[PDB]
């Protein structure tokens, strides 16, 4: 019944990868891969210099292209909006990697594919995700999008702007970026050079 | 398989990630801390943790982490890396034997004790004084904080402290001078800064570099480097001469405000703009805006202040501005930090006791006739703090006597002290050099005897007291027992202490014995302390609480705004006129600026695979237009060559503008030449190896580092091992 | 521009898999040949079935030998579920059933036209699923719709190119028709891309691409160079698109 | 959702420009048959060279006939500017030089069979350009990369369908080969689109789409059903994709 | 040598259609076709109702897909950034309409393609476009992007947010929507259904 989401305030994010390291630790993500990373991009010259710090990780898309494309049924979307992998069915075919537009998944060295889990393990026992808990700046919020009281719901309600990565794929991300620093919105590599 | 599904044991534990010492909970499963977390009651973490805190545990599970005592093969040169395993017993004897020899023909002051981190209490504060050497130092004093601590002692009667006392949550306007928050990732201040932003705190950043904190600022003033005192003097001038200052505040808590007004007569926004390069209107507007918000406008003092030789002047000036705004001790930016009450463990006085100086003769009075031999840097600058970087000369020339023998307790000799060639000459000439550490860094492997410390998670430490709005006491408990042949520093100190006649010091047979005594005092015992990891006590924060009681805090009964009658007298100047135009980079060169990576602590985190994987190298920041005239682009590498010809290993070039053309910036702590730390070895450029020279602050022992110039020489991309490959080496507790 | 950590944007399908891609082309297209042969009642239908079976076996073997989950034995789930939206699922069932269907054909058991039409349909599934395994990933700008065209035609150039080396007389004409088709669509492929994607294909590949385009032109020249040239162009093209198209890129 | 005025989102290429699409398929396809029949020395090289000249000319007339700019005579510019980026420009010259070339070949003079190489090239340009004239518009979701493949395949189904109805022995088999290639890509096309683009296609056309796919299956049955059934399928699809793809849509 | 642009502050657009009508009068745009039209869309539900009034027209993209596609050369991009049609070379083939992502182009009943012209005729005599002139709400501005005294330049600078239609396309629209009313940005039909 809830519809789970995450909101990150970019106006507060300073790109100290705390969340990224906390997830690495909490989830035991092996060395060469990451469920969460931070991208940092500057925009502009001297008198209008903006820097965008942006954590990127599974957005738990509501319309996840990473699910239908899976041959076994390992890749699945939960009734509350979590996109997960049943490693027991995963054949590590990489179809889901080809299909995710956000470089959110990887091949875990145990032979199956992995990626941010929205800390389903913590969610189930009533906790908030590791990224969310360890965050000096308090820029991430999580919750049931349907509960007007939840922290994400509130965060979105109080936001000056809301953005999502590659909205034109039609994945309906459930990781919302609040108050992006640049007037033109989230930074893309294409608006560079 | 997941750690959290597996059986866990938690404990309340301090983070040794850096010196902020956040209170954390460590979750172990067997002999391994899988996760660490902040916790709500703890006033430092309050539930959160910075990246360094989160990744800090892997050093404990690092396959290159130091395990056994080691002694230098006889006949092999220091530097050459020849060691043989030893016993704690044998290593500890070897050290005392050698130490004693130095002490019979030179005295105990011929032993310098350098150190850092929690256990520096034992090595730098306690053991040295119990042994009788005044040559005890930490880099967080003359390579960090000395300029502001001195400035603060003279201006207020108080320190700024380790948990700088800014009332961020009520601040309304904040001016950061070089203070990079968000790169500098001290937990609570990140939290606070973020909360300030959140509640509509508009932040001004002054920095020749468009940093993270600048990325959050309402105004960025891209100041010409080494020029901040001119901007501070001109703001002082605007608040005094435009009559914006807090009149009452100066009237009731300020001495000598008049000397300041006259001093600052000609330092106008137009005089400032000329050196500062910040337009005069901006200089004016910023002072007005801050006056409009008082007392809730703060220029919090930065922590790293050695920047140039004049530093104490810049801080004094910054403090005057805060005073003139009436913010000290008011809600808005400075609450009054009182130290908690935890009674010391009962002991005989130490041969040498400290002098927390500030007024009426805190220089060398006790050093002259008073017993023996004075700290070997005694005449070099005015202030009384020990300066790590000045006691190194005595080891090469034997000038002020001789310092044979040196201890390095968790202190990076080759990255935290400038002029590495001089430090290596000095280790050459020593009779004994011991280093207590965890990783095989480049300066640990120059030691006669290496002693492997147990890590913060495998260790108990004497309590951590934090002066604060609500003073508190923290306790770290082992999360599991030391690994390999690893020993806690309390134990190493005691074991050396028993071997050099200091049993009266070290009487307690165990650290929990020690910890139960202080807990007695407060009304608790060890088990209860473990129960509430941190203890908050009642204290005070504004002026009213002080004032109603009929008292005031300081040094002498009224903050002295020009700030110090006894320097005047015999040193020459009282006010911070030394805006002293800074020597400029020669053409073809850039000033070398440096700072922090949000994910790496100083140097010691460069072998951490969780953290190196987030940030595996530094990157040289050059203005886009300079890298273009040079023929440098995005993925190029470069060697940094300083004015003295030292070259620093190939660094990635970072042609994105957020920096003046005068400068170049690199994060401090890379460039290790330490093959045994397999994933930190050969990566990035070391700022310290390029910091050949420094301008001694003649007031606060500080070694001005930003006085080095560097030029870039095209280099080849480096060929290095794969970090993932190395990071994947399994950790085997053997 | 700068990261802490890194996005997982590395190649997920290696030279290893690009090989699977060339092979399933061969597999599927030879199964088509065997099907169409059984259906003309031509005598060669029997050994082409053996080959289609062999290439099906060789392809399932390297699909499994290259799978990170090769020893976790999870491919069984490929066959115990229904995932009609997934090209790889289609591919598993087409080949698989196409290998049973072609198994019975070889062993003259369980009927024989009704099995040859089956082989026909399963070999169309297997010829079709690779381009769609690429093309459904609308986030990857190089794997556009033409992949659903390039991959089936190219699988045919491989089968017929093979058939012609084995000196089957019927095939050196279809091989030139289908190779002409494939090379024309391959030449127009880059022109079908957004500028930045074409520029990306040209920087990272091309010179290989352009070499594979020229190569394949030797399919219309000397008689016994024609199948080699056609085979290498069609396989080079398939592998290059598989390796070069793993890009999300802005 | 509500407007004052209206976006100019009205159909821009009508049933008449869908008819030209079908004929330039033929014109280019037959011009290819012709040059190949030349190059090959075939007795029929002439018969088919004068057909291609008519089909080409019929189309170029339908191209001017349906242009609202006809009586303004602005087409001369199609031949007096260099515009390599423009599919349509390439088709003006490809059908123009393809005409002259086919003239100098039918009037047996200025040169022989070095001219069939030029006819082959111009026919490839003419076969290629529509397909790209659609696919070049990356704002039209339905006109994806497959158009660049579906159109040349489909133009040859048209040329070979015609050829087979004019009872040329050679035509049936390659028509049933390219018709299989055509029909299979045509089936995969919907599966290549994003879900909203596909949904649009199935509600707007489809039946029509699935009809012409079914109809085209008739190339693989009897004769004098075959060339018809494949011909109606090729022109169905061609016209319907031009008609249904003029959508911009969100 | 300048870069001509238009900015529309949607926080002030009320979608009266004055600009649209001023255009039709000036350029005597024929019945049934429009150089400029208004799109009005509600984003809904009571406490949170948002209406976006959005005037649409040729954005005179900086990288116009309608130019390259032209066989004739009638579709040309000018030295200051106007996409214009020279009707003398226009063969009314529609390639540019097919390549225009915005429906800004139409077939003029006089047999050539037409569309907004940035009021080229006025720009040379040193005047501002007719739509810009009539605007009651002062929401549209115009000028050379590179001249910082330009009304577009100053408005872009003052905007809280800047958006553009279908940025994901190649184009670099030089008509900027300023302060978009919905937090998610410019309204899209896919975001409704
Ligand atoms: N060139 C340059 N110099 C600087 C700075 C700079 O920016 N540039 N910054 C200055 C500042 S601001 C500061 S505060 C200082 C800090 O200077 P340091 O604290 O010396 O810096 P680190 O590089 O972390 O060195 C820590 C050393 O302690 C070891 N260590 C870590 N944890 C433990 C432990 O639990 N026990 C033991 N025994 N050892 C341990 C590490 O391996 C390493 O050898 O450096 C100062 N020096
Ligand atoms: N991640 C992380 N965080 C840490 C540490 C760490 O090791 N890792 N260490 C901690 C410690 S002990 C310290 S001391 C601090 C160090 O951090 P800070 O105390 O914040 O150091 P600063 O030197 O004030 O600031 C660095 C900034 O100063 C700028 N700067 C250089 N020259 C000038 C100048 O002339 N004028 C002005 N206005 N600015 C200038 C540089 O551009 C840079 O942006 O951070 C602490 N926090
Ligand atoms: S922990 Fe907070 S500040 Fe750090 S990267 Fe994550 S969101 Fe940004
Ligand atoms: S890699 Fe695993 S999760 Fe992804 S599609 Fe294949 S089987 Fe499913
Ligand atoms: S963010 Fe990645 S894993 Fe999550 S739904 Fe989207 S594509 Fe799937
Ligand atoms: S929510 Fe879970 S998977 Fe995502 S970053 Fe946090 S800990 Fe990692
Ligand atoms: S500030 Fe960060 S690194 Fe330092 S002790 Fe606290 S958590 Fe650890
Ligand atoms: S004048 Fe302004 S409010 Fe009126 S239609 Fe034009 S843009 Fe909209
Ligand atoms: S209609 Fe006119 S302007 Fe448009 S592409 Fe055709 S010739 Fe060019
Ligand atoms: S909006 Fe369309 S018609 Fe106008 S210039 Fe851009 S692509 Fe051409
Ligand atoms: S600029 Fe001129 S042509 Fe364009 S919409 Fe405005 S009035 Fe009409
Ligand atoms: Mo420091």
């Amino acid at each position: 019944m809830p519809r789970y989401a995450m909101a990150i305030d970019l106006s507060l994010c300073v790109g100290c990868a705390a969340c990224a390291v906390a997830c690495k630790m909490e989830n035991e993500v092996p060395p060469g891969v990451f469920n969460l990373w931070i991208r940092e991009r500057e925009v502009g010259e001297y008198p209008n210099l903006v820097v965008e710090f942006r954590p990127e990780q599974c957005l738990h898309c509501e319309n996840p292209p990473c699910v239908p494309v899976c041959p076994t049924g390992a890749s699945y979307q939960t009734k509350d909006g979590l996109v997960l992998v049943d490693p027991k069915k995963c054949i590590a075919c990489g179809a889901c990697i080809a299909a995710c537009p956000y470089d959110a998944r990887y091949l875990h060295p145990a032979g199956y594919v992995s990626k941010c889990t929205f800390c389903a393990h913590r969610l189930e026992k009533g906790k908030v995700p590791a990224c969310v808990e360890t965050c000096p700046t308090y820029c991430r919020t999580f919750g049931d999008l349907e509960d007007p009281e939840s922290p994400v719901a509130k965060a979105l309600k109080a936001a000056e702007r809301v953005d999502v990565l590659r909205p034109e794929q039609g994945t309906r991300p459930k990781l919302f970026y609040l108050n992006a620093p640049s007037k033109k919105g989230l930074t893309r590599e294409s608006e560079v050079h | 398989a997941p750690w959290y599904a597996q059986e866990v044991k938690s404990v309340y534990q301090i983070c040794e990630g850096c010196f902020w010492r956040c209170g954390i909970v460590a979750h172990a499963v067997g002999n391994r801390v899988y996760k660490v977390e902040g916790y709500e009651a703890n006033p430092k973490s309050r539930g959160r943790l910075c990246p360094r805190g989160q990744g800090a545990p892997q050093t404990t599970y690092d396959p290159d982490r130091l395990k056994r005592p080691l002694i230098r093969v006889e006949g092999s040169q220091r530097g050459e890396g020849k060691y043989r395993v030893a016993t704690w017993e044998e290593a500890l004897d070897h050290i005392a034997k050698k130490m004693l020899e130095i002490r019979e023909k030179y005295g105990p002051e011929a032993i310098a004790f350098f150190g850092h981190g929690t256990g520096d209490y034992w090595f730098v504060d306690f053991l040295p004084a119990a042994w009788g050497s005044p040559n005890a130092a930490k880099p967080s004093v003359s390579l960090c904080t000395a300029p502001r601590e001195v400035a603060s002692q003279w201006v207020f009667g108080r320190p700024i402290g380790g948990h700088e006392p800014i009332d961020w949550e009520n601040a309304r306007y904040i001016v950061l001078i070089g203070h990079h928050i968000g790169e500098d990732t001290h937990n609570t201040q990140l939290q606070d800064f973020a909360l300030a932003l959140k509640n509509g705190a508009k932040v001004v950043v002054v920095d020749p570099r468009f940093s993270t904190a600048a990325a959050k600022a309402h105004r960025w003033l891209p100041i010409k480097p080494g020029t901040d005192t001119a901007l501070l003097l001109a703001w002082i001038h605007v608040l005094i001469y435009e009559d914006l200052y807090d009149k009452e505040y100066v009237a009731k808590y300020t001495v000598g405000f008049e000397e300041l007004k006259a001093h600052v007569k000609d330092f106008t926004p137009e005089w400032a703009e000329k050196h500062t390069e910040i337009p005069a209107q901006v200089i004016r507007e910023v002072a007005r805006e801050m006056a409009a918000h008082k007392p809730r406008a703060v220029l919090p003092p930065t922590r790293h202040n050695v920047w140039y030789g004049d530093d104490t002047y810049r801080v004094m000036a910054l403090l005057y501005v805060n005073v003139l705004l009436g913010n000290y001790g008011r809600p808005g930016g400075f609450y009054i930090a009182q130290s908690p009450y935890l009674e010391k463990y009962p002991l005989p006085p130490l041969p040498l006791e400290p002098a927390a100086g500030g007024c009426s003769g805190p220089s060398g009075g006790d050093h002259e006739p008073e017993g023996f031999k004075p700290r070997a840097d005694k005449g070099k600058f005015f202030a009384r703090s020990t300066a790590i970087q000045e006691l190194i000369e005595p080891m090469i020339t034997g000038e002020p006597y001789p310092i044979k023998g040196l201890f390095a307790y968790g202190i990076n000799l080759f990255h935290s002290i400038p002029n590495v060639p001089r430090t290596k000459e000095a280790l050459k000439n020593l009779d004994l050099y011991v280093a207590i550490d965890v990783l095989p860094q480049e300066h640990v492997m120059w030691a006669d005897v290496i002693l492997p410390e147990a890590t913060y998670l495998e260790r108990y430490d004497d309590f951590v007291l934090v002066a604060h709005k609500t003073p508190f006491i923290q306790l770290r408990t082992p999360a599991h027992e030391p690994l390999f042949d690893t020993k806690p520093g309390w134990w190493i100190a005691r074991e050396l202490g028993l071997r050099l006649g200091l049993e009266q010091y070290f009487p307690w047979k165990t650290i929990e014995e020690y910890l139960e005594t202080r807990l007695q005092s407060l009304g608790l015992d060890l088990e209860t302390m473990k129960g509430m990891g941190t203890l908050v006590q009642r204290g005070k924060p504004w002026l009213e609480d002080w004032e109603k009681e009929g008292r005031l805090p300081f040094g002498t009964a009224s903050g002295k705004i020009e700030l110090y009658c006894q320097r005047f007298k015999e040193a020459g100047h009282q006010p911070l006129p030394v805006f002293t135009p800074p020597e400029e980079p020669p053409e073809g060169f850039y000033r070398l600026l440096y700072g922090r990576s949000p994910v790496h602590t100083f140097a010691r985190t460069q072998n951490n695979w969780v953290l190196m994987e987030m940030d595996p190298e530094n990157e040289v920041w050059i203005h886009k237009e300079e890298a273009k005239r040079l023929g440098l682009k995005e993925g190029d590498y470069v060697m940094l060559v300083n004015q003295d010809g030292v070259k620093e290993g190939p660094v990635r070039v970072k042609p994105t503008a957020r920096i003046r053309k005068d400068c170049v910036y690199i994060v401090h702590g890379f460039g290790h030449k330490a093959p045994l730390m397999r994933l930190a070895h050969g990566r990035g450029a070391s700022d310290n190896y390029l910091q050949t020279r420094y301008k001694l602050d003649p007031i606060s022992g500080g070694a001005g580092l930003r006085v080095n110039f560097v030029r870039l020489e095209k280099a080849e991309r480096p060929r290095l091992p794969s970090l993932t490959g190395l990071a994947k080496r399994p950790f085997d507790e053997r | 521009a700068e990261f802490y950590g890194l996005p997982n944007a590395q190649e997920f399908w290696h030279w290893t898999n690009a090989l699977h891609f060339v092979l399933v082309g061969l597999a599927g297209g030879v199964a088509l040949l065997a099907a169409l042969l059984h259906l003309k009642g031509d005598a060669e239908a029997r050994r082409y079935t053996l080959y289609a079976l062999m290439l099906i076996a060789l392809d399932l073997f390297i699909l499994w030998a290259e799978s990170p989950a090769r020893f976790r034995f999870t491919h069984i789930w490929l066959f115990l579920s229904f995932h009609p939206t997934s090209p790889i699922w289609w591919g598993a069932w087409g080949l698989g059933l196409g290998f049973l269907t072609g198994g019975l054909l070889y062993l003259g058991k369980g009927s024989q036209r009704a099995l040859a039409w089956a082989l026909l349909v399963f070999s169309l599934v297997a010829l079709s699923y690779p381009g769609l395994a690429l093309a459904v990933n609308l986030n990857r700008p190089l794997w556009n719709g033409l992949m659903a065209g390039l991959f089936p035609l190219t699988a045919l150039v491989l089968a017929l190119g093979l058939a012609a080396l084995l000196k089957s007389p019927w095939a050196l004409f279809p091989l030139r028709v289908l190779a002409g088709a494939s090379l024309l669509l391959a030449l127009l492929y880059p022109l079908t891309l957004p500028p930045e994607a074409r520029g990306h294909l040209l920087e990272e590949a091309g010179f290989w691409y352009g070499l594979f385009l020229l190569l394949g032109l030797g399919t219309f020249w000397q008689e016994r160079l024609a199948p080699w040239a056609g085979l290498l162009a069609a396989a080079g093209l398939r592998a290059l698109l598989v390796l070069a198209g793993q890009w999300q890129g802005l």
